[PDB]
């Protein structure tokens, strides 16, 4: 089935990582004003690899769904969340924390150099 | 650099027609509509009309 | 409890953001082999499939009055006209003194000047030239500032003038728009969407339907019908406004014609180069004119006013003529058969309404023109060839662009207006919003990850 | 050694499999007309990314060879392969195997969100 | 803080590692003559992509800092190190070790085509 | 000019150095780079 | 010239005549070219 872009969208959470592969995979497919439909390529391409990368510097490569060790807050956003996560939902949530995320950014990469330099120190002393 | 030019004028008689004129730089000419207002000394400001450059057509107060 | 920070991407999130469209075309192609057609609309890939995705529970903003689309619209037709012209015969030859007598003029509508229009031409070897003469319309030919004998071409002495090549010559061909990867375009399913505030149907497409190029003032032709009733459409600040929309849930057929017919012939220019004018004209004359049925005229301005009025929910309603300008802004404007004509619609609104089918034929009278200043540009003249035999064209009017003026008294006085371009894309592409999606983000979970 | 492209090609899958990072390498070695040498790099790049995020997807994004749990069945080509395997080789495979890629992949997207939600319940109960 | 590029540049091994993120982040970030920046932009991500694949095929995909199983030796540069890591420092240091770059890479790949023929193996014993 | 059909005499003025002596009679001048080269003139707006 | 173009050149001069000119000042004109000597002849070490 292809359901595009933002199928899901006025769900809840729960349920919208359901499609979190049909977004990813949808976001890589692709007389002198040709020239713009070379400069549009071009766009696609270096905003994906700045977001890959950035999930390499995370820690998670690999992965649509991540766990990390960076602890949750209440100097961030102020939620409970117990119902309010699979009832809100991404749009607003975003607006909710919009304000942070220059924040939590930074502390994603310090955790992740921390895990580093602990690993290279065990292999080191195996 | 937008810049409003506009000549002086003579006494007429009554019944007399007169022509008066403003040229403008700056600024794209067809891009804007322009207003012509009237006042008298000792009195307030009356709106006269409005022309297009553009086209252009024209309204004008009663 | 023991929340700590989770990252995801392929969020479902997106933002209003300025970027650059591509057309998509239909699976038949023009092949001219021209360079601003062939290559620019045949060449493109084709029959995108509007696969519309309904979203449950999503509700968005749509501006019509500003969006980030319109002006591609204007600049794509600007740059197709501009191409359009590039490998045709110049006409700068021709600007000449012109010695046109009329003598053998048969009516009043010729006589005024076009017959027999002579001029001295050098040609082939540049060594000799002959006396040529053709048939030009009237409303192209200037006096020459001198004796009155002494005639030029009316844009002749400021600007360039260029033929057309057969090849080129351009009828509307739908284009569609296709967003490029990352981005999406949202349609607003509501029947009754006047242009601003949220929609609560809101779908996705990979493309939107196609769009045609029609340049026209006074009437909107050849478009989609509104769903439900009339629609009209304005801005919601100032009621001192540019521009009213009025959009129609049902079309009226406007036939019209050129009754007269022309004798093609040309005038030897050079080695691949020759100027097309009129020869001989057969064979009686009539004048160009439109047909409208009465009662739908009557009952669609009835319909209007009504709706009209809630915008102005007052006094009564009067309707106007032309009050002045060039012609594009005081005739109704159309090119049908190639050929440029302007209709004088001065007798259809002098209607006045107030508060508390093929039958009886409504006629007008029509000019024709040659050499047009076009919308998109200045001094750049496009000419054009006559064409032989009569004219005849049938199309649909599907709505009005109409502006405000003073009344001489406390009623609405309303009355056609034009020359925007740019009103007449925004009618159509008054459904679509451009987004693009940041699937990066982060949000708390009950997981911790492993160190070892 | 450069063996440039298909230097086996020929050989058994056995065997085959020993030049995997060849042809991983050599794939990304890239007046109006120079406008179609952007365009040509661009498709390959383009290309690329496309099969990278694809083995992502699918949980392979590290290795040239990955190892997942779909299971293998007869709905699909018919082969005992005990031999074969080691003599057919590979255009022959992809045109016996032909009418399959397009149930496969499907196969292998869904195995790896499971996985995926596995190990999420598995470290939420940690 | 924004580091630019080649902050440090100037200090120990130490130290200087301390920076890898800034110098692999910034590294992505990009009328006729504007052919020329399109053709910038391309180079630039043709280049980076080149480099991340062959972490891949050694094994590092993933990472700023990796160890691997390639035993270091007195053929190359001769170097003790115990003071000299923290004091030469990197521009020094890939002079010294210049001719041994070509050698190094082809150790690299062998050791990783062995351990997943290896990892094929025992999984294929489970 | 305008038409083609029609000429006119004028005169203007030119500096010194650019105007040379025709190869005759010494009445008689021309533009010291026509005989050679293109000249073209400039726009107002494109004055750099 | 024709349709949109124009030959531009000089007409009526006013109104006297003078050559153009340019101003130096002079005890900075010779201080700065004795230091450009001075610093000169560290290149060309010996005679004057
Ligand atoms: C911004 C604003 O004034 N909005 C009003 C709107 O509420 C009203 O429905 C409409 C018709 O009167 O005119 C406008
Ligand atoms: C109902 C209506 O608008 N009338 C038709 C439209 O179907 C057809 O487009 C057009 C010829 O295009 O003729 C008119």
């Amino acid at each position: 089935v292809f359901l595009g872009f933002l199928g899901a969208a006025g769900s809840t959470m729960g349920a919208a990582s359901m499609t979190l592969t049909v977004q990813a995979r949808n976001l890589l497919s692709g007389t002198v004003w040709g020239i713009k439909q070379l400069q549009a390529r071009v766009l696609a391409v270096e905003r994906y690899l700045r977001d890959q990368q950035l999930l390499g510097i995370w820690g998670c490569s690999g992965k649509l769904i991540c766990c990390t060790n960076v602890p949750w807050n209440s100097s961030w956003s102020n939620r409970n969340l117990s119902e309010i996560w699979d009832n809100m939902t991404w749009l607003q949530w975003d607006k909710e924390i919009s304000n942070y995320t220059q924040i939590i950014y930074g502390l994603l990469e310090e955790s992740q150099n921390q895990q580093e330099k602990n690993e290279q120190d065990l292999l080191a002393l195996d | 650099q937008v810049q409003l030019v506009q000549s002086g004028a003579e006494v007429k008689k009554p019944g007399a027609s007169v022509k008066v004129s403003c040229k403008a730089s700056g600024y794209t000419f067809t891009s804007y509509y322009m207003h012509w207002v009237r006042q008298a000394p000792g009195q307030g400001l009356e709106w006269m009309g409005i022309i297009n450059p553009s086209g252009g057509s024209t309204s004008y107060a009663q | 409890e023991n929340l700590w920070v989770t990252v995801y991407y392929g969020v479902p999130v997106w933002k209003e953001a300025k970027t650059t469209l591509f057309c998509a075309s239909d699976a038949k192609a023009y092949e001219k082999e021209v360079h601003n057609v062939w290559a620019t609309h045949a060449c493109v890939p084709t029959d995108p499939n509007p696969q519309e995705m309904v979203l449950k529970n999503v509700t968005e903003n749509f501006n019509m009055w500003k969006n980030d689309m319109v002006d591609q619209m204007h600049e794509d037709v600007i740059s197709l006209w501009d191409q359009s012209l590039k490998p045709c015969v110049k006409l700068t030859p021709l600007c000449v003194t012109l010695n046109c007598t009329n003598a053998t003029a048969s009516n009043s509508s010729i006589i005024e000047g076009m017959k027999n229009c002579s001029f001295n031409i050098t040609t082939e070897l540049r060594d000799k030239r002959e006396k040529k003469n053709a048939l030009f319309y009237k409303l192209d030919i200037v006096q020459l500032d001198g004796n009155s004998s002494q005639y030029r071409l009316i844009n002749c002495n400021t600007s360039v003038i260029t033929q057309a090549c057969p090849k080129v010559s351009f009828d509307p061909i739908p284009i569609h728009y296709c967003a490029p990867a990352g981005y999406a375009i949202l349609k607003c399913n509501n029947k009754t969407f006047t242009g601003t505030g949220p929609c609560n149907n809101v779908s996705t497409v990979q493309c939107t339907h196609g769009i045609k190029p029609v340049v026209s003032t006074q009437l909107l032709l050849n478009g989609s019908l509104a769903e439900g009733e009339i629609i009209i459409r304005s801005e919601n600040i100032t009621k001192n406004v540019k521009t009213i929309i009025v959009h129609l849930n049902e079309s009226v057929k406007i036939e019209c014609t050129r009754p007269n017919n022309k004798t093609r012939t040309s005038i030897r220019i050079g080695p691949g180069q020759a100027f097309y004018a009129t020869g001989q004209v057969i064979g009686d004359i009539r004048e160009a004119y439109c047909n409208i049925n009465e009662s739908k005229w009557n009952e669609t301005l009835q319909r209007v006013s009504k709706k009209l009025k809630e915008y102005f929910p007052h006094k009564n309603i009067t309707f106007q003529p032309s009050s002045g300008g060039d012609l594009e802004i005081t005739t109704h404007s159309f090119n049908c058969g190639g050929e440029f004509f302007y209709c004088n619609t001065s007798s259809l609104f002098n209607r006045t309404y107030m508060a508390n089918n093929s039958t009886r034929t409504i006629t007008i009278h029509c000019r024709i023109k040659q050499i047009i200043n076009m919308w998109q540009e200045v001094g750049r003249a496009m000419y054009a060839p006559p064409i032989a035999g009569n004219i005849t064209c049938i199309s649909n009017i599907t709505g009005l662009l109409l502006t405000r003026d003073y009344g001489k008294n406390n009623t609405e006085t309303f009355r056609p207006g034009g020359g925007n371009m740019k009103d007449n894309w925004r009618s159509e592409l008054y459904k679509y919003k451009v987004v693009k999606i940041e699937p990066l983000g982060v949000a708390p979970t009950r997981c911790k990850r492993r160190v070892v």
